[PDB]
RNA sequence: UGCGAAAGCAGUUGAAGACAAGUGGCUUGUCGUUCGUUAAAAUGGCCUCGUC
């Protein structure tokens, strides 16, 4: 009787063009500056700033008008993409107006529970187009894309609506062919764009109400001499903005030197101090402001009538867009991207008003740490190649080999590491040298704590040093009484120098009381089962030993240690060890502990080991009535899980097998070769596949389908089983890859999908008061 | 604080601790002074241990390591571990006087049921101080 | 649930005395006590009976009285005390407790009552019992313990009023009504073969569940919830599973059908009046380790399914995982009738045998992953390709590659055919520690012992290694040291570990010098390419010249 | 925005005799100041009601010491002999010393010219002389006449209680401290004795013996009693009637004891034992009397005291030796009238200001101003500290480049880098980034190293450090196999 | 780039187009150009809220 259920948001999913727009932001703020409209790729969200809550959701599986717009299987290409405040239909008189990217125009009842029709119209003229709007009194524009070099086009349309109550009608006032950076005025009277028009690449203003402004010119007016001979990395523009009135433009190239130009005699003044590329750079309201941010994490304003700077030093990541939002600037925009993991395109929207600078209302996307890249995730650009940005010259590059990589070759795991902390029951997520505490109730983040001895907030990082790699986590447990963190991660040293051939990896215990939402250190054990050896398996033990407070590591070796925290030493230290030197040395070690307090399953690679506890050596036979104390497998074993004291069950790097304990021999047996084969990393199957207490467990097959040659689109099923493979109780496919699935103690399963959703394998006196509040306001 | 911002981690009172340590599970002999060294490992008296403990002759260490009851030795070399580990600049000088004490006794702590868990300070504070041989070899090299 | 079997008032007493539990008339007139028999005379009592009762101290002793005074008799000194009435009938359940606390007032026909053992304090009679089939004792309340195989099941306490599990439950006619370590509950046996621990909350059990030990005659461990039940058709007691400080060896349990013994704990010194001989004493049961060793009762046919998914629709939905379509080896009938195929008149040839592997589910003649593996079908082709024909490539080539092979590497030791010898040494995952440790110090002196030096640890675990080259001869590892000196990371590290398990003063002067000097310029030529390892202005006045 | 990372100062790693909270606040002792005397200081005793003053006793002279000050106060030197024990009243208020010609006399606090009453105990020198702890009037004095009395001082005249039963030199008295009728006593052939006051006091009802001649009896509980005789010591208890524990980690006999309960302290109860060797040891009651820490003096210590559970101040350890002199280790715990008005009666109260930090390092604001060669050369400055050195060795390491922070050096500055790092080379925790850090500079100077003559003999002597280390590691790796032999 | 163990294993390296510079053609260089292979260099560096 089970049943899957989306119950938690995603990223925030913004125009993530190729530089085809300058305003990748499309969130909102309405009119009554009190309320953050702001989209989702899941939900739509509005927050009220002055309490920092979702004070409503427009969920998109809650309601069937816009679900089969954008919520199918394949071709969810439907996206939105700018959301109006003055509405449409008869105007002047508080909802709003999403704008999608082929132009299915919905007005959607804004204040208060939202009814089963909104309005809809798929706009008229769409073949594949839709870049932003423009509105002004009334008068509202649409700017379109289309069809070479792959350069696409912009059209633009005049809008309206009435006399004929369902259809809009346009108007085609210009267009421009080729365009590769284009940016609006923040008040929405004047665009620019560039346009490649060979005697170089030029710039053009046009103004899209009236034709008050219009200008074009080569940028090699804007170029110095001292851009006309050296690197292309400063003749390449990489950011633009306009002023209000239309007579201050801003380039801001990709070394780092923002170029502001008049456009009434095209002469050019030189605010230089971004040592890495510019990004984000837009005017205020009046012109006398360049606010700017760029690679490293600082969000810079500069005054101009004295080219002078304010600094904000650490925003957790670096700047893509932000420019002001208020009725006369009392509110700065800023979508940050946190750029330390080279996996996901993971933004994280926040505004901040302008009177001390502090934040308001950061909402993010879930964090996970996929171990690659996803669906066109490239890295921003810099001016170097390196591990955590791209280069301008390996921009289309690295997209054909990223793109031909995932189509070409078996590797398409990339799933991540979570838990579950077992007192209030949200979800922790490994970020790189971070945790990130998600609840999935409300589907927000508590807070974000950095856990190691990283740089990531100390320094912004910069042209050359984005090389340096902060220590990532790699695995943490919970104590499974909710009170400690066994936390171990890994270092980098980084290279050109001789420490440069080891990596330090360091364990570490982390203890709380529920008053405090972060964790303080305990213990730093440096170095733990040798030097530059791996754990890669850990297990916390159930409440036999030390009412589960036994943290017992595993090895990449095949050894064991046992840690156990005491009472006359209040500090965490270990009680048991055991190394045996297998001159072969997996990484496909696993572990299961028995709930009893008696054996170690130890899962080493074709080696199933039952340790006993009370010597932490192998087990030892003294009946001689079926004492077998090892498995040997048809493969390398990944995966050993126990559901209780019976059966075992055991994933192999090819099948897997489930084993009665009491009698041991084969009680079931089912092979998996068609859906993994190398496809998986040795030792990420025990992420995926998990147990439970009593309602069996759960496989997960993995699909990429095969176009009429294989393709990018993912569907994925989970079987749930029941009691050592007795039957296929739940078979349920997903349409969108899945990552994990894993038992939250409420007795349900949690899954994660890579379009970052989350889941649950589920089971006179009143005429006169009306008037009265009617008319006070 | 601000309600945006990763925590800043802390290293408060934390034990940093190297895995490898662990905790538990006509007389014709020679005139020369060890029962100095006795009744000076029964209490701790760090006076008169480096007063026995600042000799180097090789013999004069084998006499008395010999004439020496086996079944304090144990924590002699305890102890001259925690001196070798505060200071390693006359290391050899004692690291004579830590191997001779297991060339004339070994098989009486062999049948120790428990070496490791009371030799583990010694032979962690060894392998600190050699398993740093190959970038040493690469600067020499 | 079951667990190995073994030898092939006491549970409120005191032991190891002359009055040391009640024993009961067994093929005797009345009563006696264990003296491994003191001073326990019935009055009154046995008109049919050949069971006893006492006060669990021999401080009163009791019978089973055809007046029904079980309260005094010849208790210690062996003259009577004050003896009151408690039953009416024949009173084997009606062993009472020390002093006015509670008695059984039972008899032969259901009936009960209120009663008391030293004074007559008595309470309300509220039986209304019909012919039963169970009356015990019971201390969930202090309880007569009355179910039926016709109308009746309680535990009914009348000293708070108290129906336990109060039902009209129907038994069967059974001799194995245990009750259980927890309290909560009676070991049931509601047949021959059939028991199960009755719970008597609401009058429920776990499950009847068969057993390899039908139960005739079962008693509760004191350790935890288990019951030893033997067979009277044979001459062990299975410790059957389902207080554990202190094990239980105690005499609280009576069950001893063995060799000829009735109703005994484990130390069964004192078996019925004469002091017959005892068994096994009986250990505690705590841990879950044990029921992982054995446990009885077991199965159907379990051979392997490999069961793959439904044929569901993933049509357009394709994987293609590995290097083909989703057709892979499945045949396990067709397999052993392929082994029989080959055992059959064409197991002379080797072509019949190569197409033989080829009817069979044939691989590329070398690797795993052609997931056709049962432990049965593995051994009895092991028998019938080595029998006598290791004159074929196919079969021996995709058969070294296989784990399932239960402990068949006693011919390892015996036959040495070279390339076949180097795939045994590098590829056969059951190897064992001595057959090993023999082929090494074996003195063949080459690349083989180098790579089975390399397999020995690459296995095996380093203190069983030491253990098992202690206990062998100082000449073969002389002659091994030899070989080291007269002419290689794997052969170093068990250099390492035979210099360790050597001993300590067990040795020469001459060929340690030997090794020495080898080790010396071992030593140098190690430091010396480590060292090849890590090594992988203007002046006032010059002279110069120009052209022309 | 967020705020600065403290720049971490990595300290040393799980060395041996690791650092203990016990012995943290007894290692927090300090300023062992010695005092000369006349004699062997044979007894210490405190001040129990209001903890801030003790009594020492040389011979024919008691001093009292006040702990505010440390020296001496007041003398008591009426004694015809030499004078033996000094000790208090429970209220604080009158010193009784027991002297050798027999009349023991007991005085009042800071008034030596009044002596309130001279008992005249027995021929025989009245040995020690003590208090009753519950009852104020009642006075135990055991001199060697092989027997000991209970005097009460209000009827003076007379032996209140005649406590024989002791056959060799009674020597130490203790009250068992819940039940005020049990007396413990203590003599020179070990047999710890007790006895019921009620009683007529002349059989102990239980003994208890210590083998060794018993040198000091104390109590600690109403259930367990501490005593010591001879090289170790023994703690009984008497509900069990028993000898559960027995330290003997010592050289000589042990001469006293004390306890401490329920002071400010992570150990919360401790016994202390001055043992006639130079070392006064204390030992840890919770966890089966451990040893914990040890002090050392110049001679044997023949007794030793610490302060009270509730001292309030100058917290105290003293120990008189017997060659003259006594150690003292310490430890020590109209225009503005609004401006601190701080917020009572107001409705709505508001509270941001940020704590000062503490002030940062020189190469801490160095390398949060990114200045990086300026954070190595503020680095290298002779001022600095090894930990703190080492710590921004390992920041330029690990967040910015070593060749960056060497990118613009000469001959001269280059110096003090390969200088520390020749002291640095030796050593167990930096030897790694002194490996490095010369590696890179010696990839980075090269042509400067053919040129310049100066830093070729610091390449030398480093080449020869770097073979006296390796002969070290490698001697060390020998002693790592040998102990791989051994186990 | 693929595997794998933190060490190492096997193998890439092209084709076309556009534009510029230099000497009508010809040499050299860049690609917000296409297909295919699993394949350093603009003087520019991170804020206040310890204050009477």
């Amino acid at each position: 009787q089970y049943k899957l259920s989306v119950v938690s948001g995603g990223k925030p999913a913004l125009n993530n063009l190729s530089s085809v727009t300058g305003n990748k932001n499309i969130a909102r703020l309405s009119q009554d500056q009190r309320n953050y409209i702001i989209p989702f790729n899941n939900q739509i969200k509005v927050y009220s700033v002055e309490t920092r809550q979702c004070v409503k959701t427009l969920k998109f599986a809650n309601n069937s008008l816009l679900s089969g717009i954008f919520l199918q299987e394949e071709e969810n290409n439907e996206s939105i993409v700018k959301i109006l405040l003055g509405d449409i239909t008869v105007p002047q008189q508080h909802l709003i107006t999403v704008f999608t990217n082929n132009g299915h125009v919905i007005v959607l009842n804004y204040k208060g529970k939202l009814v089963e029709s909104p309005k809809h119209f798929k706009i008229s003229l769409a073949d594949e187009k839709l870049a932003n709007v423009f509105h002004s009194e009334g008068n509202y524009r649409i700017l379109t894309t289309f069809k070479h070099n792959s350069l696409q086009s912009y059209r633009l349309y005049a809008l309206t609506f009435d006399d004929a109550k369902k259809q809009f009608e346009v108007a085609h006032q210009a267009e421009w062919h080729n365009v590769i950076l284009s940016n609006i005025s923040s008040n929405g009277k004047l665009l620019a764009h560039m346009c490649k028009d060979v005697e170089h690449k030029s710039i053009s203003v046009v103004s899209l109400f009236d034709d008050s402004v219009n200008l074009s010119f080569p940028l090699g007016s804007i170029l110095s001499s001292q851009t006309q001979s050296l690197s292309y990395n400063t003749r390449y523009v990489s950011s633009m903005a306009i002023d209000n009135m239309g007579q201050q433009l801003a380039v801001g190239f990709a070394s780092g030197v923002i170029s502001i130009v008049s456009l009434a005699d095209l002469q050019i003044r030189l605010l230089k101090w971004h040592i890495d590329s510019v990004l984000s750079l837009s005017f205020s309201h009046d012109g006398s402001y360049l606010l700017s941010g760029g690679w490293e994490k600082v969000m810079s304003l500069w005054q101009l009538e004295t080219n002078s700077q304010q600094f904000l030093p650490r925003l957790n990541g670096i700047i893509i867009d932000c420019q002001v939002l208020g009725p006369q600037g009392n509110y700065y925009s800023l979508i940050l991207q946190m750029t330390e993991n080279n996996s996901n395109s993971d933004y994280q929207f926040l505004l901040l008003n302008a009177s001390d600078l502090t934040s308001k209302l950061s909402i993010n996307g879930p964090l996970p740490v996929f171990n690659s890249t996803i669906k066109h995730i490239q890295q921003p650009i810099s001016a170097m190649n390196t591990k955590n940005s791209n280069s301008i010259t390996s921009l289309n590059h690295s997209k054909k080999k990223q793109s031909r990589k995932l189509i070409k070759s078996r590797r398409q795991d990339f799933t991540t590491n979570v838990e579950i902390n077992p007192i209030n029951k949200n979800l922790y997520f490994p970020h790189i040298s971070a945790v990130q505490i998600f609840d999935f109730y409300k589907n927000e983040q508590v807070n974000y704590q950095y856990l190691t001895s990283g740089v990531n907030n100390s320094m912004g990082k910069v042209r050359f040093e984005l090389n340096l790699q902060d220590p990532i986590i790699t695995d943490l447990k919970f104590t499974k009484d909710g009170q400690w963190m066994i936390t171990y991660e890994i270092e980098y040293p980084p290279n050109d120098l001789l420490s440069s051939k080891d990596l330090t990896h360091i364990l570490k215990f982390w203890t709380k009381n529920d008053n405090e939402t972060n964790w303080n250190l305990k213990t730093k054990v440096i170095n733990p089962h040798g030097i530059s050896v791996p754990i890669t398996k850990i297990l916390p033990s159930p409440r036999s030993v030390n009412n589960s407070q036994g943290c017992l590591t595993a090895d990449n070796n095949g050894g064991l240690k046992f840690w156990s925290f005491d009472s006359h030493e209040s500090n965490w230290c270990l009680k048991k060890i055991s190394l045996p030197n297998f001159n072969h040395f997996s990484n496909s070690v696993s572990l299961a502990w028995s709930q009893d307090g008696s054996l170690i399953f130890h899962g080493f690679d074709d080696k199933l080991q039952i340790l006993d506890f009370d010597t932490f050596k192998k087990f030892e036979s003294l009946e001689n009535t079926k004492t077998v104390s090892e498995f040997t497998l048809d493969s390398e074993i990944q995966t050993v899980k126990l559901i209780n004291d019976t059966n075992l069950i055991v994933a192999t790097r090819t099948t897997l097998n489930a084993i009665n304990l009491l009698r041991g021999q084969v009680i079931n047996s089912f092979d998996l070769y068609p859906f993994v084969n190398g496809v998986y990393k040795n030792g990420h199957m025990d992420r995926l596949i998990t147990c439970d207490e009593r309602t069996g467990n759960i496989a997960l097959v993995i699909n990429q389908q095969l176009t009429d040659v294989p393709t990018i689109n993912y569907k994925s099923r989970i079987i749930i089983f029941d009691s050592d493979l007795s039957t296929k109780l739940g078979n349920f496919t997903h349409h969108e890859y899945i990552s994990w699935i894993g038992w939250n103690y409420d007795t349900d399963f949690i899954f994660l999908d890579i379009e970052s959703t989350l889941g649950v394998v589920g089971t006179n006196s009143d005429i006169f008061a009306e008037q009265l509040h009617k008319l006070s306001s | 604080k601000d309600l945006a911002s990763a925590t800043n981690y802390v290293e408060g009172n934390a034990r940093v601790t190297s895995g490898d340590n662990f905790k538990h599970v006509t007389a014709t002999t020679t005139g020369t002074v060890t029962v100095i060294l006795s009744q000076a490992l029964q209490s701790n008296d760090h006076s008169l241990l480096e007063t026995v403990l600042n000799n180097r002759d090789e013999r004069v260490i084998r006499d008395t390591i010999f004439r020496l009851k086996p079944a304090l030795a144990v924590i002699l070399l305890e102890r001259l571990a925690e001196r070798i580990a505060r200071q390693t600049h006359r290391q050899g000088p004692l690291n004579v006087w830590v191997k001779w004490c297991l060339i004339i006794h070994g098989g009486y702590l062999v049948s120790i049921p428990n070496l490791m868990s009371t030799l583990s300070s010694l032979h962690s504070t060894l392998k600190r101080r050699s398993d740093l041989l190959p970038r040493l070899l690469a600067l020499d090299a | 649930d079951y667990v190995q079997v073994a030898d092939g008032l006491m549970v409120n007493k005191g032991n190891y005395t002359l009055n040391v539990i009640t024993k009961a008339l067994e093929d005797t007139t009345d009563t006696s006590n264990d003296h491994l028999d003191n001073k326990a005379y019935t009055g009154s009592d046995e008109f049919l009976s050949q069971y006893k009762i006492k006060a669990k101290a021999k401080v009163m002793s009791i019978k089973i009285d055809t007046k029904n005074s079980l309260v005094i008799a010849i208790l210690q000194n062996g003259l009577i005390e004050i003896f009151d009435f408690k039953l009416t009938l024949l009173h084997s359940f009606d062993i009472s407790y020390d002093n006015l606390k509670y008695a059984k007032w039972f008899t032969e026909n259901g009936t009960e009552y209120v009663f008391v053992l030293c004074p007559l304090q008595d309470d309300k009679v509220c039986y209304k019992l019909l012919e039963l089939t169970d009356c015990g004792s019971g201390e969930s309340s202090p309880i007569k313990e009355l179910s039926s195989t016709i109308i009746e099941g309680f535990s009914f306490e009348n000293s708070k009023l108290c129906y336990q599990f109060g039902k009209l439950y129907k038994l069967n006619q059974g001799k194995i009504y245990i009750y259980s370590l927890p309290h909560c509950q009676l070991q049931q046996v509601i047949e021959f073969p059939m028991v199960d621990k009755l719970s008597p909350g609401d009058d429920l059990i776990s499950f009847q569940p068969v057993s390899v030990n039908r139960v005739l005659l079962t008693v509760n461990n004191v350790i935890y919830l288990l019951d030893l039940l033997h067979c009277s058709t044979l001459s062990q007691r299975e410790l059957t599973h389902v207080v554990i400080n202190s094990e239980k060896s105690h005499n609280s349990k009576t069950i001893a059908i063995g060799i000829s013994t009735k109703n005994g704990p484990n130390p069964t010194s004192s078996l019925e009046i004469i002091n017959i001989d005892v068994g096994t004493n009986t250990l505690k049961d705590s841990l879950g380790k044990s029921f992982q060793v054995g446990n009885n009762d077991s199965s159907v046919i379990l051979k392997p399914l490999f069961d793959d998914k439904d044929i569901n629709d993933k049509r357009v939905k394709c994987n293609d995982v590995s290097g083909d379509s989703s057709v892979p080896v499945l045949h396990c009938n067709e397999v052993i009738e392929k082994l029989s195929a080959l055992q059959d008149n064409d197991i002379t040839s080797f072509d019949d045998i190569f197409f033989k592997e080829l009817k069979i589910k044939e691989e590329h003649y070398t690797e795993k992953d052609r997931y056709i593996s049962d432990p049965g079908f593995l051994n009895k082709v092991l028998d019938l390709i080595f029998g006598k024909f290791p004159k074929t490539l196919t079969f021996l080539l995709t058969h070294p590659l296989f784990p399932l092979s239960r402990t068949r590497n006693l011919l390892s030791l015996l036959r040495d055919q070279p390339r076949l010898f180097k795939q045994a040494i590098v590829t056969c995952p059951n190897l064992p520690l001595n057959e090993l440790l023999e082929e090494l110090f074996s003195i063949r002196n080459r690349e083989l012992l180098l790579d089975i030096s390399f397999r020995i640890l690459q296995d095996f675990t380093r203190d069983s290694i030491k253990q098992e080259m202690k206990k062998l001869s100082k000449l073969d590892v002389q002659n091994f040291i030899e070989f080291i000196t007269s002419g290689s990371t794997q052969l170093f590290q068990l250099l390492s570990l035979v210099l360790d398990s050597i001993g300590l003063f067990s040795l020469e002067g001459a060929l340690l010098e030997n090794l020495t000097l080898y080790i010396d310029k071992q030593v140098e030529i190690a430091e010396r390419n480590t060292e090849l390892w890590n090594l992988i202005a203007l002046p006032t006045y010059t002279m110069e010249y120009l052209d022309i | 925005s967020t705020a600065r990372p403290r720049i971490i100062t990595s300290k040393a790693p799980l060395l041996p005799q690791q650092t203990t909270p016990e012995q943290r606040y007894w290692r927090q002792y300090t300023s062992a100041q010695l005092v000369k005397e006349h004699n062997s200081v044979t007894h210490i005793s405190f001040n129990p009601q209001h903890p801030h003053d003790f009594a020492v006793t040389s011979s024919t002279r008691v001093q009292i010491f006040s702990s505010r000050t440390r020296q001496v106060i007041k003398t008591f030197s009426r004694f015809k002999d030499v004078v033996y024990s000094a000790s208090f009243r429970s209220d604080g208020k009158l010193l009784c010393a027991g002297d050798a010609t027999g009349l023991v006399s007991v005085y009042d606090s800071y008034n030596p010219r009044t002596i309130l009453l001279s008992i005249n105990a027995s021929t025989h020198p009245t040995h020690v002389t003590k208090f009753h702890t519950q009852d104020n009037k009642i006075l135990a004095t055991a001199s060697d006449d092989r027997v000991t009395r209970l005097w009460d001082i209000s009827n003076a005249y007379e032996p209140q209680l005649e406590l024989t039963g002791a056959t060799d030199y009674v020597r130490t008295l203790s009250f068992i401290p819940a039940a005020p009728h049990l007396v413990a006593t203590g003599s020179y052939d070990g047999l710890i004795r007790l006895y019921d006051t009620r009683s007529s006091g002349s059989t102990p009802i239980y003994s208890l013996n210590h083998d060794q001649p018993v040198e000091n009896v104390i109590a600690v509980s109403p259930t367990q009693i501490v005593s010591c005789g001879g090289n170790n010591f023994k703690v009984w208890d008497l509900t069990s009637n028993k000898k559960l524990y027995e330290r003997g980690n010592f050289n000589k006999a042990v001469t006293c004891l004390d306890y401490v309960e329920n002071f400010d302290s992570p150990m919360q109860s401790a016994l202390i034992a001055s043992s006639l060797d130079g070392h006064v040891k204390v030992f840890d009651p919770l966890d089966n009397f451990q040893v914990k820490f040890g002090w050392k003096f110049s001679g044997p210590v023949l007794s030793c005291a610490v302060s009270p559970s509730t001292a309030q101040g100058n917290r105290h350890l003293v120990a008189g030796l017997s060659s003259g002199l006594l150690a003292i280790r310490t430890k020590k715990k109209r225009m503005m009238r609004g401006s601190e008005y701080q917020g009572d009666q107001e409705h709505i109260i508001h509270n941001d200001k940020v704590r000062s930090q503490r002030r940062m390092r020189a190469f801490e604001r160095n390398i949060n101003q990114f200045k990086w060669s300026e954070a190595l050369d503020n680095a290298f400055v002779p001022g600095m500290a090894k930990e703190l050195t080492l710590t921004v060795l390992q920041e330029l390491r690990k967040r910015g480049k070593v060749r960056v922070a060497l990118y613009g050096r000469d001959e001269s500055t280059l110096e003090p880098l390969l200088n520390w790092c020749l002291k640095g080379i030796e050593d167990v925790r930096s030897a790694s980034i002194v490996a490095d850090w010369v590696a890179v500079v010696l990839e980075l100077y090269g042509n400067t190293l053919e040129s310049s003559p100066v830093l070729q003999e610091l390449m030398i002597d480093l080449k020869t450090k770097v073979r006296h280390e390796i002969h070290k590691s490698k001697e060390a790796q020998r002693i790592e196999g040998m102990l791989q032999l051994l186990t």
